């Protein structure tokens, strides 16, 4: 038995433009952990985006996206939703899901999506 | 007197009964949980407990019957939580309506943890553990976030991957705890309501052949009872460390015979402690002790607490003088008096037992700690007042359920349970 | 671990005052900072607090007038009191702990008077 995270919402759209993100867990409860959007950009170090808690109420931007991004989840159908706005070109990069929060980033990772304005 | 506290789960979060609560495992991590005070320094966080677990765990799945139930759905949606949080309420408000259960809340929401573990020099309060405080979120969920560290006593979790597995938990550090050493740490619990223990171990059965024997289900508060036995121990420092009993034959009321920590058997009551030689009994007492004189050596060394201004060491250097009975003199400091002692010892070890509450309450429970597993049950619905009450459990007498507690025999109220098969 | 305060007070009732307290070592990384105050004949107070990652508290007696800076090129703690009251009439020291096992090691105060 095993976890798995697959994304979609992928691709260049222009600057600035909008684009969502989404990832189907499967594998084990997903009501039951912190979620976070991670990003890896050309040449640059990993960077975490964003995360949520079980039922939604907390949420953390990191500053780089914060007025633009919104972060969500649906319980019901194990979704997780990235909502990226004004779409800049320092926001090119891999997309990751993975488990945990900014401080606890947890093993578990998805395919990862790549988005490129 | 003690007072349970009232609330709906999507109450909004006013920061009094009502928090964003970051667990002591999660610190400093960013985890906040709502939280729920039911009583002054104990929580209710209605979310599955996932410390020290894979997230694949939840979901173990395959004619065999298991003694370990999973069910990954559990407190998925925010009206399962809330059923949880009733239930909780009902459980409470059902320990609190009998003197002995009263007060073992008030000993529990008295027993604060020391300010402090074993890496505190002994000049020193320090709060700034996870053990004496957690962290409040301050600030509104959409703000930056701010948090303030407040005192708890008791935190207690939806189940974790095993539903029926309850479980009393102490925080550890570098291999020690500050709640098997004299301090007391906050404590928390893994606990789920509806999914109940079953047990044949009851001298009754002891005559009977194979196709005669009687099975009973759990009372629920009695099984969470018998957890906050483990946490008020944990709350005064008490609570046994690693010691595995091994008994050197079946005794008549035991079932099995296989090694049991020495912290339940002291917790079970009735003749359990019969098991445990004078000699390794002695040796706890001994224990205790010396880890109380540490205690009351701190108090008379306390000059300062560096975490928190605001922190009066006059007042608490008093608290603590209550908690462990110690006697001053005119100098200001304290000592330690033996016959005091062992009439604190002997009220936190013995004065609280599964059995004498359950004697107490008029609710069936097990012969002995030494009993096999049996597949646990459901209860549907413990907030109908039709099946459970506050005042007499399943054992109701307007339905005729007071005799012989045929209100927890299988073989008679089945309307209360459903196999889990 | 060596400190020594400085900034010795008989400033009048709402004046302000800078207590300054100097490090043999680094001070940027210390589990604990903090000022104390010691009336005569009375206990020893926590009055502000610097965590090893920079969270800073105050007794509520001085919140809104003392504040905690640090400079680390220099390694010094400073208090800025303001609004200074009668109340605030004490020995002021200066506390690092280098672990949470580290014990206090102390400065041998600085004195400040309030008419
Ligand atoms: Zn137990």
């Amino acid at each position: 038995s095993q976890v798995q995270l697959v994304e979609s919402g992928g691709g260049l759209v222009q600057p600035g433009g909008s684009l969502r993100l989404s990832c189907a867990a499967s594998g084990f409860p997903f009501h039951a952990y912190y979620m976070s959007w991670v990003r890896q950009a050309p040449g640059k170090g990993l960077e975490w985006v964003s995360h949520i808690g079980n039922g939604g109420i907390i949420t953390r931007y990191a500053d780089s996206v914060k007025g633009r991004f919104t972060i969500s989840r649906d319980n019901a159908k194990n979704t997780l939703y990235l909502q990226m706005t004004n779409l800049k070109p320092e926001d090119t990069a891999l997309y990751y899901c993975t488990l945990g929060t900014r401080d606890d980033l947890g093993p578990e990772r998805g395919q990862g999506t790549q988005v490129t304005v | 007197p003690v007072t349970i506290n009232n609330f709906n789960y999507n109450d909004p979060i006013d920061n009094n009964n009502i928090i964003m609560m970051e667990p002591p495992f999660a610190r400093g991590t960013g985890r906040y949980y709502k939280a729920f005070k039911i009583t002054d320094r104990i929580w209710i966080i209605p979310e599955r407990y996932t410390f020290g677990y894979k997230p694949e765990d939840f979901n173990k799945s395959s004619n065999r019957d298991v003694c370990e139930y999973y069910d990954p759905d559990y407190l998925n949606t925010n009206d399962k939580k809330n059923i949880f949080l009733q239930t909780m309420i009902k459980l409470f408000n059902r320990i609190k309506s009998k003197p002995l259960g009263e007060k073992l809340l008030e000993m529990i929401i008295n027993g604060i943890p020391y300010l402090g573990d074993r890496r505190v020099p002994l000049e020193e309060f320090n709060t700034n553990i996870a053990s004496v405080t957690v962290n409040k979120l301050i600030s509104n969920p959409g703000e930056v976030e701010r948090k303030k560290g407040i005192f708890a006593n008791l935190i207690i979790f939806g189940p974790g991957p095993v539903l029926n597995e309850n479980e009393t938990i102490d925080i550890g550090i570098q291999n020690h705890f500050a709640s098997r050493e004299g301090f007391g740490g906050i404590m928390q619990m893994k606990f789920c309501p509806e999914y109940v223990s079953v047990f044949n171990n009851v001298q009754e059965n002891k005559g009977a052949s194979i196709f005669n024997r009687r099975g009973y289900f759990s009372d629920p508060a009695l099984i969470l009872m018998h957890e906050l036995i483990h946490v008020l121990h944990g709350l005064y420092g008490i609570k046994v460390d690693d010691l595995p009993i091994v008994p050197n034959e079946k005794k008549f009321f035991m079932q099995s015979t296989d090694a049991i920590q020495a912290e339940e058997l002291y917790t079970f009551g009735g003749q359990d402690p019969s098991i445990i030689t004078p000699s390794t009994d002695k040796s706890i007492y001994d224990k205790v002790l010396q880890n109380f004189r540490g205690i009351v050596d701190r108090l008379n060394k306390v000059l300062v607490c560096i975490s928190d201004p605001n922190i009066n060491i006059n007042i608490y250097k008093n608290k603590f003088k209550d908690k462990y009975k110690f006697v001053e003199d005119s100098e200001g400091k304290y000592s330690i008096d033996v016959e005091s002692f062992d009439k604190l010892y002997k009220s936190l070890m013995f004065g609280f037992t599964e059995t004498n509450i359950a004697e107490n309450y008029k609710i069936k429970t097990r012969a002995s700690y030494f009993s096999d597993s049996l597949p646990p049950v459901k209860i549907k619905n413990l907030l109908d007042n039709e099946i459970y009450t506050i005042e007499e459990g399943f054992n109701i007498s307007d339905k005729d359920m007071e005799k012989e507690y045929r209100g927890q025999n299988k073989a008679i109220n089945k309307q209360a349970y459903e196999e889990i098969s | 671990v060596q400190l020594v305060e400085s900034g010795g007070g008989l400033v009048q009732s709402g004046g302000s005052l800078r207590l300054s307290c100097a490090a043999s070592g680094s001070i940027d990384s210390l589990y604990h900072m903090g000022w104390y105050r010691q009336a005569p004949g009375k206990e020893r107070e926590l009055v502000a607090r610097v965590q090893d990652g920079g969270s800073t508290a105050y007794k509520d007696s001085v919140k809104g007038r003392f504040t905690i800076s640090r400079d680390f090129s220099r390694s010094t703690m400073y208090l800025q009191m303001n609004s200074l009251k009668p109340e605030d009439t004490a020995i002021y020291y200066c506390a690092a702990k280098s672990t949470i096992s580290t014990p206090l090691s102390w400065g041998q105060g600085t004195q400040v008077t309030v008419s």
